[PDB]
């Protein structure tokens, strides 16, 4: 969660303009599990 | 050519942001 905020800081400037986020992130994400 | 919609400024911010993120 802290990483969600920090990576928000490190990836918001990719778009530089604005950025609910939902799965609309400024990064391309998927999950891997058991 | 490029088809142009018409909306009444009801919910343009959220809708257009959703368009920008979806595709």
């Amino acid at each position: 969660k802290k990483l969600r905020e920090v990576l928000h800081e490190l990836y918001k400037h990719l778009d530089s303009s604005a950025a609910s986020q939902q799965e609309y992130y400024p990064y391309v994400y998927y999950k891997i599990d058991c | 050519g490029f088809v142009a919609g018409v909306i009444n400024r009801e919910r343009i911010p959220t809708f257009e942001r959703m368009l920008w993120r979806v595709c």
